[PDB]
RNA sequence: UGUCCUACGCCGGCAGGCGCGGGUAACCCGUUGAACCCCAUUCGUGAUGGGGAUCGGGGAUUGCAAUUAUUCCCC
RNA sequence: AGUGGAGCCUGCGGCUUAAUUUGACCCGGCCCGGACACGGACAGGAUUGACAGAUUGAUAGCUCUUUCUCGAUUCCGUGGGUGGUGGUGCAUGGCCGUUGUUGGCUGGUUAAUUCCGAUGAACG
């Protein structure tokens, strides 16, 4: 895998400061404006989740509402159930996903789905 | 709730699909007014009736 | 509570206390109190003897005044260098109208009276008051008109806030000065002119109105 | 998810811990109201107060 | 209107200097859900003469204007209430007692509160003092509700509060001005819950008190009550 | 029209940044330098240099937050 | 000159959806909720408030742990034994608004008696 051609191994030892310019225009844009306690307090539980989960299968999900928060390249391998407003969606963070949020994995809304008279007398 | 010509019931039923299965039939006050079954509104059995 | 009392320093003060000991004025009460004035720096304990100072003198100590009058400005002209290095307002604003106060009344003399004015520039806006308020009641009421206008010329020449404080300094300062500064202080006031500010423009504008008003 | 309450847990005896057979086995809180019998907490890493909160780490 | 309040606030009840903290805060411009936050940790580890001055400044206040204005008491306010009602000797002496003694309190004043009387539990020892308090002082439209809910808590009664109830109702002999209807179902509650701790001289005291007061309706009732009324 | 309207200088290609001033207003924006219109150039009846939807990639701004594209700009 | 035909946007119906709020709505998670009697526990202790972390969708002593502090302000159960903060109309007592004339400064703040803070009488 390449990001921006970046692999993902210097991806994770880079920081946040120089992952701006490898980011999109909206995200460098949030980057800098900060992220509140509502995503620092996830993070933490992506990692604490992670650290205890046994090595060779995936981690325990881990349910959420946070539809903003963009997906850092420290997420991968997490499985975050994320909400629609109905129900909780399992999602589980490929290298793929780096620039999108988390709201856009689990669609709020369902697809739309859509014997003339003839005389006798 | 109530409006005009337009009203809300609770506690009729408890299921969503519940009223899809009663809906060809009519439904009548104690005051004499009638109405019908128009559409669910979700997960309680909750429906709009005219 | 204790301030609009008649028995507080509103009204009986300045008619009964000025009888010291039951004649009115005795000056020894000032003339008591150096240990306070000198080697003690307890704040608000100055204030309100600078209160006294300045609401007693008023009443006419004159022959007092005169003898006396190297004592008192020996006891404030190191008042004026003391608290200027501490940097407090409350106890100097009193000090400065008693100043005036004493100079009302009344070579040496001259040095008080650049002490009073030099306080005039002053940033903070209690201690300018009271030093613009004493200036006016001390010429009005002249020898020293010359030399303060040549403090006013060089002033405007040095320097923007200033200005508007020397040029209200200047407004009703006008009527009191000999023609050759009037002649020196027409061309100060014209030069600013040149210059487009507008508030340093209106106050000389309402300067000129008080000269000939 | 049922909302379960906090059951404070009973201590036995708490009282008889803040002395000896004499003097005073815990710190008295520096304060004016609280102080001269209002025993501090003694924590692995802080002391807290059960009166103004009062922490000294 | 929600979350955590800063910890400032929390060390107000063990703050030397109260009255400059309450009055810089500025009291009147709280929110409502203030008040139920404020009297919460103001009752909590705050001793009993204290808070009761801070019913009088504060709690007092903002319950008579709201209700004055809106013509109903907030949910927020209601626990409020609820919560000083924990402490019940401070709640006394700071919220009802000078709501007695103001004189300008109303039916709505008396329906409201009286119901947070019903609705909560208060010991014995303190009802039986706000009995006496309030029987000594003259009557009004609304204090004879803070009567006939206290008579509905059906505690064990001491007696000299008994002799204060009844000398209230002795006092009420002489007097032609007209009865309420809500002072009978006061005197019915009377003679239906402490029938049986009343004696035969106060037997008779308020029978003769139905004789010169009677009710078209009601007074037959009061009748039945006391006629079929055992003795101590 | 307004205390939010903006002048001027510098930077970037554009959206847009940094600084410093005027105006409670027949006083500054503002001699309100508006668009069709007028004069030259290219195009030449061709779904075409008409028409712009729908899309892909990037950049900038307001907002606690821009995902189901807040808005704006470039290809 | 158009609209009606094309693309986009907007409103009524209609169709799908949990709701697509109406001529605010839909999923979740909290808050609060009698007294009387009797039987229990209750200074050995009833009970209140709390630092740190977490569950949670988040924080939150309104929750799940470590025990710090307040103390009678008490908290567990069982009874067919009592229990309007209702909304709304009529008669009803008081009270406002509704159909002239003459007088009369501790303090911090600013270019400036600038800013904020305490603080009356008669005649027609």
């Amino acid at each position: 895998f390449t990001y921006r051609g970046v692999d993902l191994d210097q991806l994770l030892d880079m920081s946040y400061e120089q992952l701006m310019q490898l980011y999109s225009a909206r995200q460098r844009r949030r980057l800098n404006r900060g992220l509140r306690r509502k995503q620092h307090s996830l993070l933490k539980r992506l990692r604490k989740a992670k650290k205890e989960a046994p090595p060779m299968e995936k981690p325990e999900v881990v349910k959420t509402h946070l539809r903003d928060m963009i997906i850092l390249p420290e997420m991968v391998g997490s499985m975050v159930g994320v909400y629609n407003g109905k129900t909780f969606n399992q999602v589980e963070i490929k290298p793929e996903m780096i620039g999108h949020y988390l709201g856009e994995f689990s669609i709020t809304y369902k697809p739309v789905k859509h014997s003339r008279f003839i005389p006798l007398k | 709730k109530i409006f005009t010509k337009m009203a809300v019931v609770r506690y009729m039923f408890f299921n969503r699909e519940d009223v899809l299965w009663f809906k060809p039939v009519e439904l009548r006050t104690k005051w004499g007014r009638r109405g019908h079954i128009k559409e669910p509104l979700g997960t309680h059995g909750h429906m709009k009736c005219s | 509570a204790a301030h609009k009392e008649i028995c507080a320093v509103l009204a009986a003060v300045t008619e009964v206390i000025r009888s010291q000991g039951g004649k009115e004025t005795e000056t020894e009460y000032f003339a008591a109190l150096m240990t306070t004035m000198e080697a003690v720096e307890s704040p608000e304990s100055l204030a309100a003897v600078a209160y006294l100072l300045n609401l007693v003198l008023k009443r006419v100590p004159s022959p007092v005044l005169i003898k006396k009058f190297s004592d008192t400005s020996k006891a404030f002209m190191d008042i004026m260098s003391a608290q200027a290095s501490s940097g407090s307002t409350s106890v100097l604003r009193w000090v400065l109208s008693c100043l005036a106060t004493l100079l009302r009344k009344q070579p040496v003399t001259l040095q008080v009276y650049h002490g009073l004015l030099s306080f005039t520039v002053h940033p903070k806006p209690k201690i300018r008051k009271a030093a613009q308020h004493g200036v006016c009641s001390v010429l009005k009421g002249h020898p020293a008109a010359i030399s303060t206008a040549k403090f006013c010329i060089q002033e405007i020449e040095k320097s923007a806030t200033t200005t508007l404080h020397m040029l209200t300094l200047l407004k009703d300062l006008l009527p009191c000065f000999p023609e050759g500064l009037v002649k020196s202080c027409s061309e100060t006031l014209l030069r600013v002119m040149t210059l487009s500010h507008v508030l340093v423009t209106a106050c000389a504008m309402q300067a000129f109105h008080s000269l000939f008003h | 998810p049922k909302k379960n309450k906090h059951k404070r847990k009973k201590v036995k005896l708490a009282v008889l811990k803040y002395y000896k057979v004499i003097s005073r086995l815990r710190r008295e809180c520096p304060s004016d109201e609280c102080g001269a019998g209002v025993f501090m907490a003694s924590h692995f890493d802080r002391h807290y107060c059960g009166k103004c909160c009062l922490t000294y780490c | 209107r929600s979350g955590k309040l800063p910890k400032a606030f929390k060390i107000i009840p063990a703050l030397s200097n109260w009255e400059q903290i309450l009055y810089v805060t500025e009291p009147e411009a709280w929110t409502a859900a203030a008040m139920y936050q404020a009297t919460r940790i103001f009752a909590s580890n705050l001793k009993e003469r204290m808070a009761q001055r801070f019913y009088n400044l504060v709690l007092l206040p903002r319950v008579r204007d709201d209700v004055a204005e809106y013509k109903r008491l907030n949910f927020h306010l209601y626990m409020a209430l609820k919560k000083a009602l924990f402490k019940p000797g401070a709640w006394f002496k700071g919220i009802l007692i000078p709501l007695c003694e103001s004189g300008t309190c109303t039916l709505r004043e008396a329906i409201i509160v009286g119901s947070i009387i019903t609705k909560c539990s208060i010991p014995v020892l303190h009802s039986s003092a706000a009995m006496l308090k309030i029987a000594e002082m003259e009557y009004s439209g609304a204090n004879s509700i803070f009567l006939r809910l206290l008579l509905d808590k059906k505690y064990a009664l001491p007696y000299r509060v008994l002799d204060a109830l009844v000398f209230h109702f002795l006092g009420f002999r002489t007097e032609k001005r007209e009865l309420p209807v809500l002072w009978h179902q006061c005197l019915l509650t009377l003679v239906q819950r402490y029938k049986a701790d009343l004696a035969t001289d106060q037997k008779e005291a308020l029978l003769e008190l139905l004789r010169l007061q009677p009710h078209p309706q009601l007074s037959p009732e009061i009748r039945r009550e006391l006629q079929s009324a055992v003795p101590r």
